[PDB]
């Protein structure tokens, strides 16, 4: 068990339509999508809601109340995929998540490390799909240096027994 | 850097994953970024 990492080489420009593609190729059962900003955040909603997929989004801008709301929700399933930023300073484990997308590189190897799981706790099936522009290079290098990863570049076809469970 | 585009626009074929990770070769960027430091 373990994170499969992947890596999409893009342009700004070209991110939207990249993500339509994983959403339309992925076996995604719950999926986390992080953006580097609370207006990016909003933004990215939006035209996921456009591309016609369901979401919901948290940032850092938001009440307390509607921030807590809109989490309990997305962990109870009442909707497939979570837009959101760096909230939990532990990091993020609900089970039914097996695809978390960087929609906006990090900057530290910290905040990555939250990303794709929670602080004390083992391996999981999964994959990490990073999408990565020019302007990303030193933060790529550096955050595999430090962790002592390889993010790999994506594959013509990703293996179903890398991130669903109990199929092919 | 254009992060909006309508579904309109946005090509009815899959992204190409496989011709954009051709303009970023990783190990000799990585390489010119050590040579740079």
């Amino acid at each position: 068990k373990g994170v499969t990492q992947y890596y999409a080489y893009v342009t700004e420009r070209q991110k939207v339509h990249c993500l339509n593609t994983l959403f339309s190729r992925l076996q995604i059962n719950q999926s986390i999508i992080f953006c580097n900003s609370s207006q990016r955040v909003e933004l990215l909603a939006k035209k996921i809601s456009q591309l016609g997929y369901s979401c919901f989004y948290i940032h850092a801008k938001m009440r307390q109340e509607h921030r807590n709301r809109v989490f309990h929700d997305f962990r109870n399933g009442l909707c497939r995929n979570l837009v959101c930023t760096d909230l939990f300073t532990r990091g993020i484990d609900i089970q039914a998540v097996n695809v978390v997308i960087n929609f906006d590189f990090p900057k530290l190897a910290e905040t990555y490390l939250h990303r794709i799981g929670r602080s004390g706790r083992f391996g999981h099936l999964g994959l990490a799909i990073n999408l990565i522009t020019y302007d990303d290079r030193f933060n790529l290098k550096s955050i595999e240096e430090q962790l002592g990863t390889e993010i790999k570049p994506i594959p013509s076809n990703i293996d179903k027994s890398l991130y669903v469970a109990e199929y092919h | 850097d254009l992060f909006g585009d309508d579904i309109e626009e946005i090509p009815d074929t899959d992204f190409d994953f496989e011709g954009n990770l051709a303009l970023f070769d990783k190990a000799a960027v990585f390489e010119e970024i050590d040579t740079y430091e």
